[PDB]
């Protein structure tokens, strides 16, 4: 869960540096049909790590991307269509990110 | 004689209803004319006659 | 690098990372001129120097 | 006072009247580009 | 007691027909109340009080 | 028999009847049911002139042994979920079952194999209407007198390794028995368009989690619907083809499709990115906006390479996956 | 919503499809949808 | 005329669920590809079927499942009891 409020400045610039494989902003909101496709993909993922450098997965997520598809909701989301191939976890910080 | 069904008829006439459509689809003049009835709660087509 | 090496795959291109600088590109060969895959430059960002 | 491509002064007016959402949301975007080469960079696939 | 009646008079309303009357013989001895409520709750053509 | 009835029923023609009443399998034999029916199909049909000028009109490309020449014993005896979407326009009905069964023979020579699944899909209604004849010849080469249902996938022992089959006929009347819950009329219309949504939610809720090794590509009938390269980009889509997937599109008549599809198939990152996102804005109304090529748009970051193209025959390869 | 059929972003929108085709013919109204309390422990009525 | 016709009646005295059937007879009889026409008034508007036959659509038989009795009336069997009655009506 990404801070910035109803500005996907700051999780636009997180996901670059960070090399996240997604990030879900304000200005796009979350649409079923992208989260659906970015979940396919995140399997495909998986199925293509098998002999690369485990990097890690990250989704970066505006709090103001969905009211309704939260950081909760997105990854039981992730852990349902995902079938025990491998698992989704969040993590909420908060507005300690001023620093 | 008035007001909503209750649970049961909502299901009998629904279910008899559809089947009713089916077995005017499924007729020829071989296949005598029919009521939709009900036996062991299995919908089952009787002669009219 | 990772931004070069991944770039250039997806404008369609071979990437070759020339290893030791100068030195590789001096001494030449597939010792230091080798071919760069885009999931060779995982995790790079976080990687110092 | 801001940066824009040059560090310039811009009137409040022209600011607030035709560049922002005044109203609740209170914010149009820049760093479309940045968005762009991060899909790119991930592999990731819009609609 | 003016429910009950009503939830008569509601259930009689809640069907179809030409050459149709029905009668609502309520109970109250002495006033004409339940009559006329009843009558006016459920839009009746005449009461008889 | 009961079939013979549902052809005339259909104003098809006897041919095809007349072929099931002579259609004889002496299992007992040296050579198996497969090409005995092969054998059988190409006699009956005289395809001996559609087979070769199949081949011909396509720079002598061997149509009889496409995967055969290509692939070692190994690679094709490996090949264990194969997926044909549907048949060739371009090809008479016999020539496409014929090619089947000449397919599923090509995958069965070994009998050191695991079993192979094979689906069928017949998309269209000028093809759909053949189900239950392509089910009786299967169930014939295969000889499902081991242990036929009106819906449900044959299972058999096939080719020269008696190799395990497992044998599914997707068509629009086995999903009109699914949605009835098997209710003798079945006479509603089904759209083609309708058809692949369906074919999607039996995997989804059969939860089937087993992945595509060799894609069976053409020239389909209804392709503002049944289009070849769209049909990829929802497999692409829905992570269904396996990490190193074939896709073979065989066909004869030339059209856009088939170039947009080697375009899009053998181009770079960059130019699947485009191709997908152009389509989106030429194409996504709002009227269109529901439709199921707007929500499985394919993946750009998904890289073939090509393996083979003798003259609009050509096999490509699932070589990488960029993230 | 049954425990029996599966619950999914596809299904979810495929529902959705339908309600909103449904409300784009209306001009007596009202839909409802059924949810079985122990259908999915992610796709709850809430 | 390309599809078949199917009338429905309700005749006879009312009974909480024929408004369930007359929206199961409509609704099934258009998806198996038919037009469903609405008998008014039981057997008397098949007897004097002019006005008295009229269609019914999808969202004709919308919330009847709820209702009762009968949204295409009812009527005593009466003139149907005589042979040019029937004959009428045929």
């Amino acid at each position: 869960e990404v801070q910035g409020g109803n500005s996907g400045y700051i999780a636009t610039h997180a996901q670059l540096a960070c090399g996240a494989q997604i990030s879900y902003v304000p200005e796009e909101g979350i649409s079923l049909a992208q989260l659906e496709m970015d979940i396919n993909s995140l399997k495909e993922s998986f199925a293509n790590d098998q002999g690369k450098t485990k990097s890690g997965r990250l989704i970066l997520k505006s709090e103001n991307a969905s009211k309704v598809l939260t950081t909760e909701v997105i990854s039981t989301i992730i852990d349902d269509e995902a079938s025990g191939r491998f698992d989704s976890k969040t993590a909420i910080p908060g507005h300690v990110q001023q620093g | 004689r008035g007001g909503a069904p209750c649970a049961f008829d909502r299901f009998l006439a629904t279910v008899q209803g559809v089947d009713a459509v089916r077995a005017v689809l499924e007729s020829t003049p071989a296949i005598p004319s029919p009521v939709i009835s009900i036996l062991e709660n299995k919908i089952v087509r009787q002669p009219l006659v | 690098v990772r931004a070069v090496v991944r770039a250039g795959i997806y404008k369609g291109c071979k990437v070759f990372c020339i290893h030791e600088g100068y030195e590789g590109l001096v001494r030449g060969g597939e010792k230091y001129i080798k071919e760069t895959q885009w999931h060779d430059v995982r995790g790079w960002l976080v990687e110092g120097g | 006072l801001g940066i824009h491509k040059q560090l310039r002064f811009t009137p409040i007016r022209q600011l607030y009247d035709f560049e922002s959402d005044v109203p609740r949301r209170m914010r149009n975007i820049f760093w479309s580009n940045v968005r762009e080469i991060s899909d790119m960079l991930s592999g990731r696939t819009s609609l | 007691s003016l429910d009950r009646i009503c939830r008569a008079i509601d259930y009689i309303d809640a069907t179809a027909s030409h050459s149709r009357a029905f009668i609502v013989e309520v109970m109250g001895r002495h006033c004409g109340w339940l009559g006329l409520l009843a009558g006016l709750a459920t839009s009746a053509d005449y009461i008889l009080i | 028999d009961s079939i013979i009835r549902d052809l005339e029923r259909e104003n098809v023609g006897p041919e095809f009847g007349e072929f099931l009443n002579t259609l004889q399998t002496d299992l007992n034999s040296e050579k198996p049911p497969i090409e005995q029916v092969k054998s059988q199909l190409e006699t009956h049909f005289n395809l001996a002139h559609e087979t070769q000028e199949f081949s011909r009109k396509n720079d002598n490309a061997p149509v009889d042994k496409l995967l055969t020449n290509y692939y070692n014993n190994y690679e094709v005896n490996v090949l264990e979920f194969v997926l044909q979407m549907g048949f060739s326009r371009d090809l008479s009905i016999p020539l496409n079952v014929w090619f089947v069964l000449d397919m599923i023979s090509q995958l069965s020579t070994s009998k050191q194999d695991l079993p192979l699944d094979y689906y069928l899909v017949l998309n269209n209604s000028q093809t759909g209407k053949y189900s239950d004849f392509v089910r009786y010849l299967i169930y014939e080469a295969v000889g499902a007198e081991i242990h036929l249902a009106n819906r449900g996938p044959i299972r058999g022992n096939v080719g020269a390794g008696d190799r395990k089959i497992t044998f599914h006929l997707l068509c629009k009347k086995t999903a009109r028995m699914i949605l009835v819950g098997d209710d003798r009329e079945t006479d509603f219309e089904m759209s083609d368009r309708s058809f692949v949504t369906l074919l999607l939610d039996y995997y989804q809720r059969v939860g089937t989690t087993k992945k595509i090794d060799l894609l069976l590509l053409t020239n389909n009938f209804d392709t503002n619907m049944n289009n070849k390269l769209q049909q990829l980009k929802i497999l692409e889509s829905l992570n269904m083809l396996k990490s190193n997937c074939y896709v073979l599109d065989y066909q004869i008549t030339v059209d856009q499709v088939t170039a947009n599809f080697n375009s899009y198939v053998e181009g770079i990152p960059a130019f699947r990115r485009h191709e997908i996102a152009n389509f989106l804005k030429k194409r996504k109304t709002p009227k269109n906006a529901d439709e199921l090529i707007f929500k499985y748009v394919g993946r750009w970051n998904i890289c073939y390479q090509k393996k083979f193209h003798q003259g609009n025959i050509s096999i490509h390869q699932i070589s990488g996956y960029l993230d | 919503y049954t425990p029996e059929n599966p619950i999914n972003l596809q299904t979810v929108q495929e529902d959705i499809e339908l309600l909103t085709r449904t409300y784009e013919e209306d001009d007596r109204s009202g839909k409802i949808f059924i949810h079985n309390e122990k259908a999915s422990k992610v796709y709850t009525t809430d | 005329e390309g599809k078949k016709k199917i009338a429905i009646i309700t005749s006879g005295g009312d009974a909480p669920g024929m408004n369930a059937a007359v929206r199961a007879v409509t609704r099934a009889g258009i998806f198996y590809g038919c037009k469903v026409y609405a008998c008014y008034e039981g057997y008397t508007g098949l007897v004097k079927g002019g006005d008295m036959l009229k269609e019914l659509q999808w969202q004709d038989v919308r919330g009847l499942l709820s209702i009762g009795g009968t949204i295409i009336g009812t009527a005593r069997c009466k003139e149907f009891r005589e042979r040019w009655g029937r004959l009428q009506a045929c």
